[PDB]
């Protein structure tokens, strides 16, 4: 009952509402989105469990 | 337009 | 001189005559030669010259020449002073909008403009266009646009359209509009849509527009254009030691507007891109707003080191703002503190001041007495003197401070007397030395405390001192009228060791002359201090007119109260002294002796009371030891037979008999039981196991163990802490709340376990840190308290009214709690009450209540009188002194100028700390009485009522009331009314998880108004066989069925609804969901049968939502007015209820869920404010339906629930003076020529004052409405800006008060303290008199 109140469809949706939430004010493109999330949780040069 | 930071509204 | 103080907004012309020229560069001061740099924000010939009569080049000097404007440099030569009172300027490149006026909701833009916040953010950040003329076209004004649309329009149209982005748009819709046309528009175009909804901000716009229109202002000074710069010395920049420089952060904030307005008007001069000079001017827009508000709109701007940058708003607003920290408190001179300790021989009005300490606290009072003996020259050679601490300079010392008061102050100050004056002796050593007896006003003792001293300078502040302040006079406490000096803990212990008694004592017998004998034989060495003699004794009393007759006797007493009596003086009886004292029997001493004597009498024999305790007290030898403490020696038997008990109730849980609740429940209480054996065992060992033999054998008398004699004489100690020492010490809470299973079964003389003691350590340290974090929340009651209460004074003598309150004791939650004498002593009498016959007249009408005419009262016995309260005073801005009642510190009338709103608050606010944040029996014969009640009689011979709000009480010997209850509704009456029942008897039976609902009257049941498929199932009782028509859960429910919700009713002869005489009723009540109904169909009943049944926080936070006005979160439901109650049109969101008036209109009905359980049913007659449900009542409820006593006497009684549950002694005008002060305000109804709106809200006092001149020349007045606002929100709804900008919320306050253009006159206390003037109190209190009287001349 959760998949029923996204708006999203697939991967370039989800990456595109997921970077209209981090930084919003301007639309994304395939790339940008693509990166921000990369950067997030899987890098380890910002990212460290200890 | 859901920003008010100058910098943003200056580089689009 | 000044009457009084103005607010508004600026206009450009009034800040340009303001200043003394333009900043124009961020140059501060010379790095080689730190001069301040020209035109910069240091500048000198701006802001003034830097040394006194100099100019900058150093041309002109030295006072010859004061008014020359030299002319190389532009400086004039004048003082530096001029530094802190001149301002400058700075001319913008294009206008800005104020922050204030733009985001401090609601905004005043927005609200003056009609237009959303997000279209006027999006025009400010060139982010949109905005129309502000509409030529001919489709388009008009305020219409939002974009880049392309505005593009269509220009080659579309042209130039008839008008369209503008950023502030300058917005001040020229500011600029154009018309507001006394379009608040007339607003006007006539308001009734047809005056639906609430739209009513409140209609009427909200309009008072807007009208504030504007009226106060002079005009709507486009909220966008700025020039901007004011504060004076160098205000905003310093100053070396330290090293050359280092320190600087305030307002230069930073400076600086940045400076040199991006600059850029602006270089961009402006080049011709540049539009982007770039878009993005110039939001930058300097971004730059005034950090500089006004810094964290508003936005992130913070930093400095170098990480931290926010503090800003103009940051400087006046909060904890640390110019409000609280420089103008309601500062530091002074002439003051110093010490460590204090106990001097036991002072009288009462001394203390003892070291010498080094009142040589530098006094020093121009001694230079100028030096040079006046002639022994120095000049000041500078009696410095010197002084410095070199000659042997004259003691002795002027000893002559200056002689008749020269101090006053003394221990911190924190919870009430007026942690101030006192005393008079000075002069000591070696360095502490500050205290009478013993003033100790417990301070809250002081000696385990480390420092306390301050202060001195007063001139006449009037002596006076003041030895007046009003000296500790001679405060002898009473101001919460109660009780006595604050009473003795605490070893003037108790000598008193009580001294008049104690002994068997076969030595010198036993004797016959003695008088008290000198006594102590004769005392001091020789010959009889004992508890010996048995027989003395002569002469004693005095007036009953003459004021003279004394003495009686003599011989009296049957011991040696020690003989020695007592010589202390006593001369009007007491004898019989105070012959007891076995105690600290209850020594305030009853001081008591007395106040009551009959006066004051003078008072102060001596509590010196001498307390000499003689410590002289006997050290006489006695009084010791603790190890065996002291005595274990009871069949305590090891109550432990080892509580543990089998425990034993044989785990072993019928491991076999599966009970459950481990009920185990863990019931091992609780065999623990706890056995707890209680062990410490009456303990206690009956200790308290006169004394076995002394007399002349012939044995007998018993009470102990002389010394921990029990300082237990029992009230010095320290309880039972309670006695129990730990010698007992056990008992069950342990978790940190959760929950109770360890295993108790300590050891005391502190055996010693404890590693495990006992650690789960000991749990419950300390959280009472330790409730504490802690308890006193944050009673401090900030207390100032919210003083902050609504401060403005209120003692006006007027006599109002004149009749109105008044019913005072009554309180019986209810058992015996009498509150007598009527503690609760009518003192006050002024409404109307002449008369003894329960007829014409027994005590009064005339106006007597203060003391003490001979309670005792007058209690001789006869009448339990209801009506008195005079402040919530009743027909005074404006003020109370008079007969509402008042008595000066509970003084003992007479009250006087006319008295601070009554502050001692209300702190008295209120003072105790805060010690708050902890099935059948009726009958015990004693009387008749019973019944009200509120409506009767049948049963079938077995008994009574019911079918009344649901009745009372039943109990008559004593002579008819006043000593017990009260109510009945629950349904319930059958053991014994009728009027009957002189003895006590143990039972009068009403009623179930407790059941109550019935019983018939009218005796008819025929019939099965109807319910049918198959309903609401009913056909479930019976398939084992007894016992079923009616079922009314079931909503769970059973079946939608379509619930057509008529089921009930079986009653019929006649004629098959149809029964009589009910007196009226055309229908018989039979239909009852809500899940029933319980078994009543056989053709098996008839009797009137009053079992047709239907029924089934089935304290401490600061109550305190505080009491006085907040808190609404609860399940409301009772009442009648709104009085009517005949039904069902109504039963729209299904849920529930609705109609009334209906016998005569009247019935538009009202509304709203109730089907959770909420209707006691109500649709033949009820109700009349206006009685209950439809239950639950916690709201007190704006008890405010609409009831008058004003109502809720003054709820919240009173709510109040004094939570004080008396812990021993705290509070008057009860205190809390009136507060229910007043949050009854200010008032809503009109109707106008009726009366200058004011149909719902606006005005003060009280104003519309009465303006209603009493309207009627007075034969007008109609206006009608209005009563409203309850918390203490908080009524504090910041008074008429005077700068008290409410003073307590919280400073932004809102002054941008409110701004934009309306309001004044303040100077009126409370608060306002005369900031400016530093004589407060309308007290000796004050004339002065203001003779200056209002001015104002009459002019
Ligand atoms: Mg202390
Ligand atoms: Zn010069
Ligand atoms: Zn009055």
């Amino acid at each position: 009952e959760t998949l029923r109140v996204d708006p999203t469809n697939d991967r370039l949706s989800a990456l595109v509402e997921i970077y209209r939430m981090m930084r919003p004010g301007e639309p994304p493109t395939r790339e940008a989105a693509e990166s921000l999330f990369e950067n997030l949780f899987f890098s380890e040069d910002r990212y460290d469990l200890s | 337009g859901r920003t008010t930071d100058p910098v943003r509204m200056y580089m689009r | 001189e000044f009457d009084a103080i103005k607010i508004a907004l600026a206009s450009p012309d009034m800040i340009r005559s303001w200043s003394f020229g333009e900043v124009k560069k961020p140059e501060t001061i010379n790095y080689r030669t730190f001069k301040p740099e020209r035109d910069g924000l240091f500048c000198a010939r701006i802001f003034g010259p830097v040394k006194d009569y100099e100019c900058l080049c150093g041309k002109y000097k030295r006072l010859k020449h004061r008014g020359v404007i030299c002319e190389k440099c532009g400086v004039e030569v004048t003082q530096t002073k001029v530094r802190r009172e001149r301002m400058g300027h700075i001319e913008l490149a294009s206008p800005t909008a104020h922050i204030w006026f733009l985001k401090s909701l609601p905004s005043r833009i927005g609200l003056l403009l009609d237009m959303p916040l997000r279209d006027i953010e999006r025009v400010l950040y060139f982010e949109s266009y905005v129309v502000i003329e509409g030529g001919m076209t489709n388009l008009e004004r305020q219409q939002i646009l974009t880049e392309e649309q505005y593009l269509d329009a220009l080659e579309e149209f042209g130039d008839e359209f008008d369209a503008k982005m950023g502030a300058e748009a917005i001040q020229a819709l500011l600029k154009s509009m018309d507001l006394e046309q379009e608040c007339e528009q607003l006007r006539e175009e308001l009734n047809e849509t005056n639906s609430e909804t739209k009513r409140k901000k209609l009427t909200k716009r309009i008072k807007l527009l009208e504030a504007f229109v009226q106060s002079g202002n005009k709507p486009e000074w909220m966008i700025l254009t020039v901007l004011p710069v504060l004076p160098p010395d205000l905003r310093p920049l100053v070396p330290l030691d090293g050359g280092r420089f320190a600087t305030s952060d307002l230069n930073d904030l400076y600086r940045r507007v400076i040199n991006r307005n600059n850029r602006l008007k270089r961009l402006l001069d080049l011709a540049a891109p539009d982007i770039i000079v878009r993005n110039e001017k939001r930058m300097l827009q971004e730059a005034v707003d950090a500089l006004l508000d810094n964290g508003r709109r936005g992130r913070a701007i930093t400095g170098s080191n990480k931290r926010p940058l503090k800003s103009l708003a940051d400087m006046i607003k909060g904890k640390q703002g110019r409000f609280r920290q420089n103008l309601l408190g500062k530091r002074v001179d002439y003051s110093g503190r010490s460590v204090i300790t106990v001097g036991p021989y002072l009288r009462l009005h001394q203390c003892g001041l070291p010498k080094k300490m009142a040589l530098e606290l006094f020093k121009p009072f001694i230079y100028g007495k030096l040079e006046l003996r002639g022994l120095a020259t000049t000041i500078k050679a009696a410095k010197k003197m002084v410095e070199r601490e000659e042997a004259v300079v003691w002795d002027i010392l000893d002559e200056v401070i002689r008749e020269h008061p101090v006053l003394l102050n221990r911190a924190p100050t919870l009430h007026r007397l942690g101030i006192q004056a005393f008079e000075p002796v002069l000591i070696e050593g360095k502490a500050i030395q205290l009478h013993p007896l003033v100790c417990a006003a301070y809250n002081a003792d000696f385990d480390g405390d420092q306390m301050a001293v202060h001195v007063p300078l001139t006449l009037e502040a002596q006076l003041e001192a030895r007046a009003l302040m000296m500790s001679t006079n405060n002898i009473l406490s101001p919460a109660n009228g009780e006595p604050i000096i009473v003795p605490s803990q070893d003037v108790v212990l000598g008193l009580y060791y001294m008049t104690r008694d002994c068997v076969n004592a030595k010198g036993e017998g004797m016959v003695l002359t008088g008290p000198k004998e006594a102590e004769r034989l005392y001091r020789s060495g010959l009889a004992s201090l508890h010996a048995r003699v027989k003395v002569r004794i002469t004693e005095y009393e007036k009953d003459a007119n004021g003279e004394l007759v003495a009686k003599t006797s011989l009296k049957d007493t011991t040696v020690g109260r003989a020695i007592l009596w010589m202390i006593v003086p001369k009007g007491l009886p004898y019989s105070i002294v012959n007891q076995a004292l105690g600290k209850k029997a020594i305030s009853k001493m001081l008591n007395t002796c106040y009551r009959i004597l006066g004051l003078k009498p008072t102060v001596i024999f509590a010196d001498q009371i307390m000499y003689t305790g410590f002289a006997y007290a050290a006489r006695s030898g009084a010791s603790v030891g190890i065996d002291d403490m005595v274990i009871p020696e069949k305590k090891h038997e109550i432990i080892s037979e509580a543990e089998a008990e425990v034993a044989e109730i785990q072993e019928q849980f491991q076999s599966g008999l009970v459950t481990a609740g009920e185990r863990y429940n019931k091992v609780i209480d065999i623990w706890a039981a056995a707890n209680d054996r062990v410490s009456k065992a303990m206690m009956d060992n200790l308290q006169t196991e004394t076995v002394i033999n007399r002349d012939g054998q044995e007998e018993k008398q009470v102990s002389f163990n010394s921990i029990y004699m300082m237990a029992d004489s009230g010095a320290r100690g309880s039972a309670a802490q006695i129990r730990q020492l010698a007992g056990m010490r008992g069950l342990m809470a978790k940190p959760d709340g929950s109770i360890i299973e295993t108790p300590i079964t050891a005391n502190f003389r055996e010693g404890l376990n590693v495990l006992q003691y650690f789960i000991s350590t749990h419950g300390a340290r959280k009472g330790l840190a409730d504490t802690a974090l308890k006193t944050a929340n009673s401090g900030y009651l207390t100032r919210r308290l003083v902050d609504v209460a401060q403005d209120l004074v003692v006006t007027e003598d006599d109002c004149g009214t009749h109105e008044g309150i019913m005072m009554t004791p309180v019986i209810e939650g058992g015996d009498v709690k509150e007598p009527l004498r503690d609760r009518v002593l003192g006050r002024v009498t409404a109307e002449d009450v008369l003894k329960p016959g007829t014409a027994d007249i005590l009064v005339p009408r106006n007597t203060l209540l003391h003490e001979q005419w309670c005792d007058l009262l209690e001789e006869n016995s009448v339990d209801a009188v009506k008195v005079r309260s402040v919530v009743s005073c027909d005074t404006d801005f003020g109370v008079c002194a007969h509402c008042y009642g008595r000066d509970l510190a003084r003992g007479h009338i009250i006087n006319k100028g008295e601070a009554i709103g502050v001692i209300a608050a702190q008295s209120i606010g003072e105790p805060g700390t010690q708050l902890t944040m099935s059948s009726i029996q009958v015990k004693n014969k009387g008749s019973i009485k019944l009200s509120n009640v409506k009767s049948v009689v049963n079938s077995s011979g008994k009574l019911v009522i079918t009344s649901r709000n009745t009372e039943l009480k109990l008559i004593d010997e002579f008819g006043r009331t000593k017990e009260s209850y109510k009945v629950p509704y349904g319930a059958v009456l053991a014994k009728g009314d009027g009957e002189q029942v003895a006590g143990g008897e039972t009068v009403a039976n009623w179930d407790p998880h059941t109550m019935p609902v019983i018939t009218e009257v005796s008819g025929f049941v019939r099965f109807t108004d319910m049918i198959d498929g309903q609401t009913i199932t056909r479930q019976t009782d398939e084992l007894t066989g016992l079923s009616s028509l079922v009314v079931l859960d909503s769970a059973e429910r079946t939608a379509g069925g619930k057509d008529l919700r089921p009930a079986l009713k009653i019929v006649d002869a004629q098959g149809n609804d029964v009589l009910i005489p007196g009226t055309d009723m229908p018989a039979q009540y239909f009852l809500p969901g899940k029933a319980i109904v078994q009543l056989e169909d053709g098996v008839q009943i009797s009137s009053g049968d079992t047709l239907a049944r029924i089934p089935q926080t304290g401490g600061l936070p109550r305190v505080a939502d009491l006085f907040e006005a808190r609404r609860p979160k399940e409301p009772a439901i009442l009648a709104e007015i009085s009517g005949i109650v039904s069902f109504g049109k039963e729209t299904k969101g849920k529930r609705r209820l109609v009334i209906t008036p016998v005569d009247g209109s019935d538009p009202y009905e509304e709203m109730i869920p089907k959770w909420r359980q209707l006691n109500v049913f649709e033949g009820e007659r109700v009349e206006r404010g009685d209950v439809i449900s239950d639950g916690p009542e709201a007190p704006h409820d008890i405010l609409r339906l009831r008058g004003v006593h109502a809720v003054t006497r709820y919240i009173v009684n709510e109040v004094q629930d939570v004080y008396r549950l812990q021993g705290v002694k509070i008057n009860d005008k205190h809390i009136e003076v507060i229910v007043r002060q949050m009854l200010r305000k008032a809503t009109i109804v109707n106008a009726g020529s009366s200058d004011f709106l149909e719902g606006e809200q005005v003060e009280y006092s104003r519309v009465k004052i303006a209603n009493r001149e309207l009627e007075a020349n034969g007008k109609v007045g206006a009608t209005y409405s009563r409203d309850l606002l918390g203490i908080t929100k009524a504090s910041l709804a008074t008429e005077s800006f700068i008290s409410a900008a003073s307590f919280q919320e400073t932004t809102r306050v002054l941008t409110e008060a701004a934009v309306a253009g309001k004044r303040d006159e100077l009126r409370g206390l608060k306002e005369n303290v900031i400016v530093g003037r004589l407060i309308p109190a007290g000796t004050g209190y004339a002065y203001h008199q003779d200056r209002m009287r001015r104002r009459a001349a002019g």
